[PDB]
Formats: C-alpha cells, structure tokens, sequence
C-alpha cells in the first residue's frame, strides 16, 4: 500500500484544468463530453498556404498538445484534417492526408501514452461553416484530434 | 468558464453498486428466457 | 511465415455464398449447441422454406454450436456450412424455395 | 493531496471504476479502490517467477523456491 | 496372477474431464474449505483450497501457465492453476503485472 | 498496538455492518421485487432443481494429455419440496452485535505512542470496512448463483434437455380407529427426480425476429 | 530463413484473397500484444465496414 | 569488520540488482520482440523440443585409445504441451529484497576504524556488483541455449532429420449420467514423440544462390 | 473393434489401452476400415475388413 501509488503517475487535475484554460484562451477548441474529448486546431497557425510543411514555431504548440495528451489512459486516437476547395478534389485530399500523416508521426515520436493512432484526411467534403469566404484563414480548414478516455 | 457535466446526484454506495451489477445480469438473463 | 503460409484462391473456395432471397433478410438471436437436423429444419420453417435431406446421419451425429444476437439467417447457414466442413453439404434453391442437406459417405 | 483540486471536492468513491468522483463530472487522478487498473511494471520480494519462498526455515538462510530452484541472490553468502 | 508374479500389467485409461469447482468459482461462490487471497493491481478474485490457485477475472493470463480454464456465458474467465505469487495479464494490447499477498 | 489494531478492526466491522444493514433495509421492496422465488415454484408447491453450465471446457490432465468439450451441465441442488418460498433475508442479512467493552490495559504514554495508536486504529478501521464489503460480496454472489441456477433449469426445461418431475398421489377415504379418525388421507410423493437426457433426438431450438 | 526459403519454393501470395479498395489508404501505427478480436473490431470501426466471425 | 564486509556485499548486490532490473525494464518491447516463442509454437499448441549439437569431437579415453567424430547431436528436453507461451521474464528477472538491518554492535570510533570500515564496505560493494553480473550472465546463457535449441529443431526439421510428432484425437458425442452432461468429448493424444532418423540416405541437403 | 499386436497405432486414437511387460499391446477403438501403425521409425498403412 505505501508501494501502491496513490494516483496515476505524472497527473494533476489542477494542471489539466489550467492548461485547458490556457488553450481555450489561446484560441484552440477543447471539447469535453461524457468521457470523450475533441481538440480542434486552425490550419493557419500550423502550416503554410495550402502546403504540407511545418512552421518552425509550431513545435511549441505541438509539445503543448503532447503535454496535454500525456494526462490520460487511452486506447485509440483518431486525427483528421479538412481544407477548402482549391484546384481539384484529389489535390487537397492528398494534402490533408499528408498533413495529418506528418503531425501523427511527430506526435507518435513524442512519447504519448497510447496504443493505436488513426490518420484521416478528407479535404473539403465535410465543411462545418457555410461562410467559406476566407481561404486558409477560414476555420473550416482545420485539424481535429479525438478520442475516448477509458476508465 | 468553469467546466462541468450535467448528471450529478447525492453520493452513492458500493453495496448498492454491486447490487445493481447483479441486478442487470439477472434482468437480461430472464429477458432472454 | 509468408513463405510457409498456405492459402486458397477464391475461385476454388468451398464455402456457401449468399443466396440473398428476400425471406432471408431478418435478424435472430439464437444460442444453440447440439445436432444439426432440427436446427436447419427450424431455420427453414422460420424462413418459410421447405426442407429436405439426402444421405444418412452417422452413429455419432455432427454436433454444432452457434451463439449470436443480430445477424442474418443466411449468415447463420453460412456459418453452419463452415462449422460442418467436409462431411456435410448445404444447398439453397430459390426457384422452388427449398433447402437441401447432403451427407457424405 | 487534494484529489479534486481546483474543483468542488470529493463526492463519492465509485468502486466500479475504483475512482473518486469530483463535483464537476470528471474522474480524478486519485485512486480509491485497490481493485483498480494499476500499471505495475516493477515489484518487490524474492523467489519470483517461481512458487515463492519455501515455508521452511533453515539454520542458514539458504532459501530454495517452491519450484525446487535455489535462490542464491535471495540467500546469504560468504 | 501368482503370489510371486513379477509385474502387474500397466494400465492406461481416459484422462479425466475437468474440475467441477470452477463452476462455483465463475459463479463467484468460493469453494468450501478454501481461504481468500488478497489481490491488488487489477480486477480479479482468488482463493486457495488444495495447494492450487483459483482465480476469476475477465482478463487473459500469460506467465505461469494454467492447469485448466473455463469460460462463462458472457465471457467471464475462471482459472485453476499451480500456486504462484505473480501474474502477467494483457488488457487491451498493453501488458501488466499483478501481485498476490498472503500466499 | 496490536490491541489498537484489534479494536479498530472490531469497531470498523461493527459500524460498517450497521450502516449496510440500514441501507439494506432502505431498499426493502426492490429486493424481493427482483428476487421472485414465489413465481418460480412449480405447480405442486415444489422448489425447482438447480443447474449449472460451463462453456469451452479444456483440461490438460497431465503431460501429453488434453481433453476438451464445448459445454457441460451439472446438477447443483436436487429438486425438493418446500413449505414456503425462500427470500433474500436468509442470504443477505448481516449479523450485528454492537460491542461495548473495549478492554484498554495497554495504553500509550507519550505523544508518539498516542499518534501511532491513532494511525493503527485507523488501519484497523479500514480493514474492517474491507472485510464487511468482502462478506457482502460473497453473499450476493451466492444468492445470484442460486437464482441463476433456477432460471437455468427453466431455460433447459424450455429447451427439452431435462425431464420434468413426476409425482404420484394416492388418496384414501375414511380412516382411523374408533378413538381417532382422519376423514381423508391424500399422500403424495415424487416418484422420479428431474434429470438430463442423453438422447439428442428430442431437442428443440429457438429463433428471434 | 535462407535455408527454409531455398528448400521450399513459394507458390502464392495472400493479396489474391486480400484486395484493396477505397477508404483503405488511411495510415496507422500500433502497439498491441493481446488477442485478435478487439484489434480487428477497432480496425473494422475505422474501416466503417461490416464485421463477420466464423 | 567482517560484518562490514558482509553488509557491503549485501548492499552492493541489492543496489546493482535494482539498477539491472530497471535497465531490463527499459527495453521491454525489444525482449519479447526478439524472443517470440509464439511464432515457434507448433500447430497443436505443443512446445518444440530442444536439440544441442557439437562439432569436431575428440576424446582420449586412456593411453592407446583415441575416438574422434565429426559432429554430434543430442536431445536435451523432450517436446510437450504448453497452455501458454513462455517469456523472458521466466529467465531474466532479478530478485530484490533490500536488507536494512545492520545491528549496532561495532561502529567505528577511531578515524582509522572509519576508513577501514569505508574500504571494507567498498570491497563488499565491488563483490556484490561482480556477483550480480555473473548471475545475469548465467541467465543470458541459459535462455540463449534454449532459443538456439528450438531454432535448431526447426532447422533440422527442414533438413529432414526428425520425425514430426504424430498426434491423434478421439471425438465423441455427449456423455455423462442422467444428472451431469458434456457436449463433445474430444481427447487429443500424441502417440509418436519426435526422434532422429538414422537412415542417413534420406537426408535432404541444401544449396544457395 | 479390438486389435491385439506388439505395435502402436497412429490414426484413430484408442479408447482404452492395455499393455504387458513383454511388449504385447491391445487396443479398443471405434470401427475404422483403415489404420496407421508406426514401427521402428517407419510408418505403414493397414487395411482391415469389417
């Protein structure tokens, strides 16, 4: 019992609440319902203009979201990417897929506590806003990462 | 923006919990018979 | 494992394909562990099909066991064929709506 | 020490999951039943991966596990 | 067979089926004359009657090798095993270790 | 200190037993509501027998020797008559005798002894709570097992795998001597216990829609 | 592996019974060390396909 | 002072055992990655047996008595059933109970006594480190030998040197009395242990490209 | 069927086995038209009429 840990290691609900508040005032969406969680990130703070390349200051935000993900026990996490209609359908489908693939590879290389990662990139087939006036600044181009917290 | 969840009640008890655990199994078995 | 594994082409597969008649498209929650004849006859009567046999049951009849909740009766017959294997065969005639149970020798 | 820190506090110990319930509907990081999911990767004791220690006591400290296997590291030396 | 016979012929028969205490084990009633074992780390219960462990869980056992096992209608697992203080389980593709005190 | 452990165990055990008995009383209608033994009696006021099942049986009997089967069924408790149907009160009630005589001969003298005395009593309190929960869990497992056995007997009887009990009753009219008389005498006995059948040909199956 | 490959010639490949179609170009990485059933159920849930057991 | 030597041995051994255990835990995925017995389990869940080999054997029995051979083979452990596959933790884990009871009998009062106490503890520390390293090396050798034995068995199985184990099975219907029942009594039995062939002309060689 | 020999059968599996000190074996089995018997490292197939 003294050898039994009283808590799950490296965890503090106060820190979870604090970094959730920091993310929400930073301007990136945190969603909690049931035991399921969803995080939504705009693409403009992540990539170049319709390009599968990483801005060098985005490693800080990726380390922060890895630090948030280090506070649960989970099985499978699914990431997905969406964009706007640009030239073809195939072009941005492959673009979203490659973006999700790269960010998935880096978040796996960071020691996340997980078992399965799924990559999904769809493009501009399932938007969430009819107002598509902006380009990559428009929030319908996005990346989501979702999971269910088991026990 | 202090977060919460909808369902909250008066605090429960483990004996009642495992009684429910037996009860649901009894319910489904007799339902199938 | 790749060079040692043995497979079959799908053209030579000895499995029951889906007959997809309209009367076979229902759901059923069945648990069973016993012989075969009453199971397939009662399945045919639930499907409103006639049913018949050829061959003969052996001294020890073939024992099967299936448990499921929500899956088609065509898939039930498919799994029955897969559990039976070689000594028993199963045919479905949708022209005249019958099922046929075939023994080996 | 506060399990539901920066929250209302402790409501009850749900023994099904072995976890405390905070006032907000979130599972705390604490444990409240020993029958919960412990990710144990390191232990104590000796004559492990065997039958444990033999029930007998020697004049020496020569401990042989219940599989019939001697444990010199667990035993004394010279 | 004479009184000075060298050897009775050696027999060979059908090996026995299983042990019927496992039905009580999976139902949760401890077998008579047994005593409880304190388990900490996962979700299982354990008893000791005849110098052999009897456990009940939903998990899957790896390390010591079990003598016999039984499966419920809903998939609850019961194990009769040689005695040991340590268990290795696989939960959802993640491996874990369990300890038993009071052996 | 061992005295502190013992009185902590006794006090926690008694207190948790009292609390769980109150909560067991608080849900009085629901217990015998869900455990209807009275519906489960057969038509001759006879308790049905108890059956157990087991799936996917294997055993290594020794080296180079394994035996497997799909299922097994075992009679747990034989069918017998009952005057009254049983209930949950002879299965789940806790025996509560409040202790009132904690003998304190050993006593702490300094603050360290007093503090370790406090924490040892706390440890015993926790252990008593765990023991009470253990006893309750074993009891509810036992009664659930018996109830499932009776509903399993009804299941297999609906499956045509067992035989229903056969009961004879012989009736006599006016009986007794000149000093004592019984006006009738109906005496009944079950001539055959219920038991499984091994003939596979009489087996029915079921479907859902 | 060299000696068993050279003593038994290859005959087939499992890609005959395993074709490929759309919504199969997703990517994954894994660490699983258990039974097969939960893993297959999760991959079917990813595939949005029917799951069958025999 | 001998007590100082002994407690130095115990403390150094315990510390080195703890460090080597956590270092073994550090690379846990690679261990079961490389020592996968589950790939080598045979089709009836039977552990393949263990074979040892030797090359260029010479023995001098006494004067004027010389016997030589080119290679040789030896069955070490016979094949048998396994319910579960083995693992490296059955071979490589270290026991750890730190002893923390140095009795207060001789404690160094002079500075010379303190220094010789320090160097005796240091010598015990070195000795315990050496003992832990030897124990680890012993276990590594053991598991290496067994894994080489299984892969050698598959090698000469491909070379057609062992008869593969022939195993029959008897399948029955339902069984039991009127009270207890089974479903499908299938009993498996290996009547043919693997063994080497001695008719060498049937041996199959190999070529490369 | 009951078969008495000094050999060991392979194909059907016995239902009850008996043996002596001098090597005589007797097997009780379900009826089968064919048998497999291994002897001294070579495996032979037997035909039995019933």
């Amino acid at each position: 019992v003294p050898k039994l840990p009283c808590r799950v290691d490296g965890a503090c609900d106060a820190t979870i609440i604090k970094m959730m508040t920091d993310l929400n005032k930073k301007g990136i969406k945190v969603a909690s319902v049931g035991q399921n969680y969803l995080i939504s990130i705009p693409a403009s703070a992540l990539f170049a203009d319709q390009s599968p390349r990483l801005n060098w200051a985005s490693y800080s935000l990726l380390n922060e979201i890895a630090a948030f993900l280090k506070q649960f026990r989970k099985i499978a996490i699914t990431v997905t990417s969406y964009s706007s209609k640009y030239v073809s359908v195939k072009r941005e489908r492959a673009l979203t897929l490659a973006r999700s693939r790269v960010v998935s590879e880096y978040l796996w290389s960071q020691g996340v506590d997980s078992r399965i990662i799924f990559t999904q990139g769809l493009g501009s087939d399932k938007p969430i806003t009819s107002y598509t006036l902006g380009g990559d600044r428009s929030p319908n181009a996005r990346v989501e990462i979702t999971f269910r917290r088991a026990v | 923006m202090k977060f919460k969840k909808p369902p909250i009640n008066n605090p429960s008890d483990d004996a009642t919990i495992k009684l429910a655990e037996a009860a649901v199994s009894v319910s489904d078995s007799m339902l199938e018979m | 494992a790749k060079v040692e594994k043995v497979i079959t082409p799908p053209s030579k597969d000895n499995t029951l394909t889906i007959p997809n008649a309209y009367n076979l498209q229902a759901r059923a929650s069945v648990d069973w562990s016993g012989p075969i004849e009453e199971l397939t006859a009662r399945i045919a009567k639930a499907a409103h099909f006639r049913f018949r046999v050829l061959g003969k049951s052996p001294s020890v009849p073939v024992l099967i066991s299936i448990s499921t909740k929500d899956e088609s009766l065509a898939e039930i017959l498919r799994d029955i064929d897969y559990q039976a294997g070689k000594k028993a065969s199963i045919h479905v005639y949708p022209n005249s709506q019958v099922v046929e149970l075939r023994y080996a020798k | 020490d506060g399990c539901c820190s920066k929250m209302g506090g402790i409501n009850y110990c749900d023994s099904s999951a072995g976890r405390l319930v905070c006032n907000n509907g979130f599972y705390s990081t604490c444990y409240c039943t020993r029958h919960a999911v412990m990710d144990l990767q390191f232990l104590m004791g000796c004559c492990l991966w065997h039958g444990g220690v033999y029930p007998q006591l020697n004049s020496s400290g020569l401990v042989v596990c219940n599989d019939g296997y001697v444990s010199e590291e667990c035993s004394l030396q010279k | 067979y004479g009184p000075n016979a060298k050897s009775m012929p050696t027999e060979e028969g059908i090996p026995p089926s299983a042990n019927d205490l496992l039905l009580h084990v999976l139902e949760g009633v401890p077998p008579p004359g047994s005593r409880r074992l304190v388990v900490s780390g996962g979700d299982a219960r354990a008893w000791l009657s005849n110098e052999k462990m009897y456990v009940r869980t939903n998990l899957t056992i790896l390390s010591p090798g079990w003598l016999a096992s039984m499966t419920s209608a809903d998939g609850t697992h019961a194990y009769e095993m040689q005695k040991s203080p340590v268990l290795l389980v696989s939960w959802h593709g993640k491996v874990m270790q369990l300890k038993v005190e009071g052996l | 200190k061992e005295t502190a452990l013992s009185v902590g165990a006794q006090a926690g055990l008694a207190w948790r037993a009292k609390i769980i008995d109150e909560q067991l009383n608080k849900q009085a209608r629901n217990l015998d509501a869900i455990y209807d033994f009275n519906s489960l009696v057969l038509e001759h006021n006879i308790l049905p027998p108890v059956l157990l099942e087991g799936r996917n049986t294997l055993n290594l009997a020794d080296a180079q020797s394994i035996r497997i089967s799909d299922r097994t069924y075992k009679v747990a408790k034989q069918a017998h008559f009952i005057t009254t149907p049983p209930t949950w009160r002879q299965y789940l009630w806790m025996d509560y005798v409040k202790p009132e005589a904690p003998n304190v001969t050993l006593l702490p003298k300094t603050k360290a002894e007093k503090e370790i005395w406090c924490i040892y009593t706390e440890r015993g309190w926790k252990n008593g709570i765990d023991q009470a929960n253990t006893i309750l869990e074993e009891n509810i497992a036992r009664i659930k097992e018996d109830f499932g056995g009776m509903i399993l007997y009804r299941k297999l009887l609906a499956m045509n795998m067992v035989s229903p009990p056969y009961v004879s009753h012989t009736d006599l009219g006016v009986t007794g001597d000149g000093s004592e008389i019984h006006i009738d005498d109906r005496v009944l006995r079950i001539t055959a216990l219920p038991e499984l059948n091994v003939n596979s040909a009489e087996w029915r199956a079921a479907v859902a829609k």
